[PDB]
């Protein structure tokens, strides 16, 4: 087993180092960069009418023309390109912290279990952050399919002007959602550090030595 | 110890605490007055519901003149759209300030200890109310996209099947229901500011300092 | 966290309006709603003895065994008349549930350890008012679903003329909607009575939970 | 901010009407309905000896490949006449159950720290009334579901004459609906009986939970 | 004002006609009916229609024309073997649901006035009432399985006829048959099991169900 | 008037003793025999395909509509020929033993309920297995339903290359599922045999 | 209950085989898989510097006021060819270890149930891994189903620009998800290795 024991020690030393590097340098730099991202003009749109893309579907007169190429919202596609990586990175680091804490859970022994109870509660909150981050990914993927269906209905049924309003309302909702994600992502980094740093003695050293 | 990480998170918390005092001291009373003034205007107090009935020009056919489909443009309800243009930025503001205050309260949660957890129970009680408001106000956000989707499907069915009179009714009922819902959504937004102001200001000692310095 | 003179006044204008509006609800508005809803239940439109009278004429051409185009199919005017009476009563009670919830939430004091049974009573009263609000929201979904479900039933019946079950379905949705709308008005009156009874019985602890 | 006796008097008028009506339901109406429904269950409309009697005509043309429009497929006659009797019975139970539920809610006293056995009795009887309400609302919606499902089965059978299972599906829905209607009448009778039984047994604590 | 009900002799007799029939039917259920169902369902399980060795023998002929690599379809009847078995199982499912309703209503009437103390007999009544409702719920699940077979097979047959090139829809129709048979055999075993379980729990706890307080 | 009748009690005890002797035969004969068959079946070269390209069936659709017969996956069908009756047998004996354990539950009493708690713990596992094994029954119907939809879309849309890939991935995924379903059925027999044999005294005699 | 010698031997053939498999997995296989997946994560296939590299050709004609063959994403497909066998292995070894731990659960006794609680705690983590890893199998089939529908909708309606974007967003999301799955499988091996070896005394012998 001496060869196989060394194989795991390379991983475990890498995990503890990468988890330490996350708390020290990575997480605070993310709070700066996400704060700096929140100052940008793309994320502080004063009037949401500026985000309104041109639909360019021919309005039929009262009682046939072909439909031209209808492009996506390029303001949101630029914003989605900025938010997507930030969502995937936090889910990456949630998995790191969960695996980091699970390795710090000691042998199950009777008595002196309040340190183990603290580890479980921190794990419970880190998993709760991951579930919210997974909800952001489903919101991003659902935007592309829902807008495509809304534009397809608007082009097919030209007379129905509510489908045109739906396409522009889907954009405003996606914009407001994407802003709320970036605010939440910064909050989750700050919350993840606060709960870990406050309870770091009991997380790392649960049995007291 | 991690000094770089402890520094910038304290700078974030101190800025977040500063904005929270500004919300209670200025922003929350300001919003309650605006929404109270908005509720008393004649846009949200329609005396007769027939005022909200939009034009729905679809040709009503009959089989005798037929013996002797194409449709004109069915526009959105104008009186409902202008209310939604005012409501949308109000919803945007509540969710942001609720998110800000929730993030502030989360960072005030101290070390997990065996006892002295009454102040922690105060934080959890006030946090429960913020979670229930977040669930309610997210419901308002998705409901506006649902309105245009449901009205579009009703108009599309009414246009494609003009003989079915209930689809014409369905469009007007969606309009009446949306106006009534918008009326309550403004009230619920005003109450959210008021209850948040009330519960935080009463319990500010234990939220700020749960274990007493 | 010091507050300005204007900031306290702006909230005090709302608070003292809220407490007055909540007091007007229990004293004058709520008993008048029990009288008007009782008087509404005595009307002929809500005491239909034979439900065959609600049956509107579904003028769709019956096909012969091996085509005429379908004429305009109007809605049930008896139900549309009854819906106009019920809809406002549903929206008003949802408004007053929001008033009572906001009123009681402001009466919840600072969270202190001990002397908490008054706070426990407030929470249980708040639970029952929310339970009433949830049932009132369920009436709105029943009303909105009637218009869509009848439209689909009439559309299926006009499309598939040979299928006579779709004609029965349209008439069955009318009878079900009628019975629901009568049941709503009975429930709405009961909710006003139940809201008064639970608030009036526990009024000392709702307003003064700590017993100051 | 205090109780006004003008408002209290108007609720107590409604409260005493529910008391007096609940007396009539237990004393007269509920025993009568049990007898009517027992008499209805013994009739030959709900005691069909052979299930082939319920088979309705489904004249849809079966196509010969070597050698579509359809005639008017009517509703099942024997099931419709049973539903015409069942519908007003469902209407009555839910209306009287609502009346007794509203009566019991207004008998709930002030919330107190102790002396809550009478309150627990009310909650125990209220549990039954809630469970009956959920059951009887299910009967209300299933009649609309029957005409919806049969219509879709008949529509598919006419649209797809070559598929023999859609023809069978229509006959199976009819058999199932008859069997369900038979049980729904029994369940309605049992609701009157169990309500009558549990209220009479616990009437003193339901009325006066703290003496 | 006082609320006080005094029952007329007419009204009390009307309920006594019902309650005597209920208690008599509940006795005859446990005494004779239920043992007879265990024998008849056991005898039904020894039939050759319910002891099919290979489930592929149930396969009905689909008779949809197979295309060829570069004619409209005829009448497609249902599976006769399953239709014969469904005729035997359906009545057994409907009868047990009726007798579950009888036993529930019977035990409901045996629940006495709610008094403080001597409540363990009442707790036993509730626990038996729970298990009877659990049996009723599983019996209601059998009815949903039987109704869903006819709609699902019809849709599978329709897909196979409408898309002849897709041979997986032909396998789906035959897989629906084998799954339906397997379900219908499992029902008859469960029905026999539920009769045995209903008797066992009622007979074992009979003194407390009937006489929860300990009256002579 | 209402009481336990020896005539009815005798007829139920005939079923009860019949069900008990079968359960002893399952422990004594049927369950160990099945573990040997499924272990032998797992080691065969049908379930141990070295390369997954062997499972790729012909999806003969013309590249860019009239289409020829797209047959079922032969290698997966012959695996389902053996799997289906193995799913039938394991659910049969699970249902039998679940019924046996229910009839061993004694009178509800105020105390002396440890053997009753033992029965409830063993019944907890039998319920969890029943939920798992019913899932195996339904997923085979779903496989032919999903593959048929993928083939139908692939024929109607020849230009879309993902529908072609979907059919091959559904075949690969189904083969991988059949491997695990065989393992899970063997594990069910082994764990049922294990848990009942260890606790048999408290299951049969909960109060001695 | 009466004992059976031949029947016990058949189950002991499985039980001895199952125990010897678990020692092999903790001893060699689990550290070996951690090293393989760590090496796989560091390769340039799972570290695409620019996401525009993953953008596949979508040759559909744009209209102005009936297309060529749209193939699968080559870079995602070759990653799935490496991922699928890693999903097979981790689920099989998890299923083996879960079965091993269930057979170590002793007779139910009134006291001395701390070792039983250790087994239940470790069994809780294996069930949570089993729920997570089962999601990955259908996920691969779901990708080709969702991409096929997006490409089909894009082909039917070329004027809608969002359906073209949807196909590329599914590819970007699939690459990112595949990247996370490889980490999650590696972490599953590491956590299983960690938790079992720590508690191996009370897992194997809960009552000493």
């Amino acid at each position: 087993s001496g060869e196989a024991r060394k194989q795991v020690d390379v991983f475990r030393q890498n995990l503890f180092q990468e988890a330490d590097d996350f708390l020290c340098t990575f997480l605070p730099r993310k709070i700066i960069s996400l704060s700096q991202l929140l100052q940008e003009d793309s994320l502080n749109v004063a009037d949401l009418s500026s985000l309104r893309a041109p639909l360019d579907i021919p309005i039929p007169d009262p009682p046939v023309p072909k439909c031209g190429y209808l492009p996506g919202n390029e303001k949101l596609l630029a914003l989605l390109a900025l938010v997507k990586p930030e969502v995937w990175t936090l889910k990456e680091k949630c998995i790191l912290v969960i695996t980091w804490i699970q390795h710090l859970i000691p042998k199950i022994e009777d008595g002196n279990d309040f340190g183990v109870a603290i580890q479980e509660k921190v794990l419970e909150r880190v998993n709760a952050v991951k579930t919210k981050v997974e909800a952001f990914q489903t919101t991003i993927s659902k935007y592309f399919s829902e807008r495509g269906d809304a534009v397809a209905k608007a082009s097919k049924d030209t007379h129905v002007m509510d489908y045109r309003a739906l396409v522009h309302e889907r954009d405003e909702a996606a914009y407001g959602a994407l802003r709320a994600m970036v605010l939440d992502l910064r909050a989750f980094y700050a919350e993840l550090y606060h709960i870990i740093s406050s309870n770091l003695e009991k997380i790392v050293n649960p049995k007291g030595e | 110890v991690h000094p770089e990480a402890q520094a910038k998170v304290d700078v974030f918390r101190e800025d977040l605490c500063s904005k929270t005092e500004n919300l209670l001291g200025s922003y929350f009373p300001k919003k309650i007055s605006e929404l109270d003034a908005f509720l008393k205007e004649p846009a949200l107090n329609e005396a007769n519901l027939s005022n909200l009935k939009a034009p729905l020009d679809i040709p009503v056919p009959d089989p005798v003149k037929e013996k002797e489909p194409p449709c004109g443009p069915v526009n959105c309800n104008e009186k409902i759209v202008v209310l939604l243009q005012r409501l949308k930025p109000e919803i945007k503001d509540v969710t942001e300030q609720l998110n800000l205050v929730t993030t502030w309260l989360q960072l005030q949660i101290p070390r997990i200890e065996d006892g002295n957890n009454f102040g922690v129970a105060v934080q959890e009680k006030v946090f429960e109310l913020m979670t229930n408001l977040h669930t309610k106000l997210e419901g308002f956000h998705t409901q506006i996209s649902k309105y245009f989707s449901e009205r579009g499907d009703a108009v599309a069915k009414a246009a494609k099947q003009p003989h079915v009179g209930d689809y014409r009714q369905l469009v007007h009922e969606l309009d009446e229901a949306e106006y009534q819902e918008i009326r309550l959504m403004v009230m619920e937004i005003r109450n959210a500011y008021a209850v948040l102001y009330d519960i935080i200001l009463k319990n500010f000692e234990k939220l700020k300092k749960p274990r007493g310095e």
